[PDB]
């Protein structure tokens, strides 16, 4: 189980740079400030 | 109606804005869904507080939903103690409301374990 | 492990305010009610 937790951690981290290209990526217009 | 449930729900904050335009019908914000949240509660339940000093900034009344709790419930079940601060500095008279049984948002905090709310 | 996974929680937590800053800020105009 410590090696599916790093596993899980690998995953996690992966995803967490998607989530942030996302959001440099996105269009922002009627929400803008 | 149903846009500006979203646009509370979600803190999308300009949508709110735009909305609440001509200001002179209180009808459409003090206005609940099929549960009866109206859009404070939704606010205070995610956590939005920008929205919820914008609602209250044109006075949203604490009323209740179909199980008596206000925004300080909502606010205090999910934790969110900047959402807590900004409520707690208008009317004072809502930190000892009483839900369907008798539980106060103390209940609620302690019960889910948020140590600083 | 203990240690491990509470650096997860604290992951998570960061990936979860990121996501409703999404929600908040994206367009919506063909799905709109």
């Amino acid at each position: 189980q410590k090696y599916r937790l790093k596993d899980l951690t690998f995953l996690l981290e992966k995803q967490h740079e998607l989530i942030k290209l996302i959001i440099q990526k996105m269009e922002i217009i009627s929400e803008t400030e | 109606k149903s846009p500006l449930h979203f646009a509370a729900s979600y803190g999308r904050i300009n949508t709110c804005q735009r909305l609440l335009q001509d200001i002179s019908d209180t009808r459409l914000l003090n206005e609940g869904d099929l549960h009866g949240m109206t859009p404070l509660h939704l606010a205070a339940k995610n956590g939005h507080d920008k929205v919820v000093q914008l609602l209250l900034k044109k006075g949203a009344l604490f009323l209740s939903d179909h199980n008596g709790w206000t925004a300080l419930h909502h606010a205090s079940m999910g934790g969110y103690t900047q959402t807590m601060k900004v409520i707690l500095d208008t009317n004072l008279k809502c930190t000892d409301r009483l839900d369907e049984d008798g539980n106060t948002a103390l209940h609620f905090a302690a019960r889910e374990g948020h140590a600083k709310a």
